[PDB]
């Protein structure tokens, strides 16, 4: 997800890394747990 | 301001060209300034 969402900031100059957020809704048993996530500046450059 | 004032065709449509080149100003503004948060958030990093 850090990947995938890095790769997308490094080839659109429109997300930025402050405001663009990564949502999992994981599928717990019976139910749908949500986390958003940002990418650090260390992140993105990793990522990318 | 209380009483709509007639605003001809001609001034109408150039009101309306003088709106919409302004904001395509703003809209190159804030996408420069995009650039540039863009700019620090990459550095930051790097």
């Amino acid at each position: 997800d850090v990947t995938t969402h890095a790769k997308i900031m490094a080839d659109n100059p429109s997300w930025d890394g402050e405001k663009t957020i990564i949502i999992t809704c994981s599928f717990t048993p019976g139910s749908c747990t949500l986390t958003a996530y940002k990418l650090t500046p260390s992140g993105y450059e990793w990522g990318r | 301001e209380a009483k709509p004032k007639f605003l001809s065709k001609a001034e109408r449509e150039a009101e309306a060209l003088k709106r919409r080149q302004q904001e395509v100003e703003e809209r190159q503004r804030m996408l420069e300034e995009e650039r540039k948060k863009r700019k620090q958030f990459q550095d930051l990093g790097r």
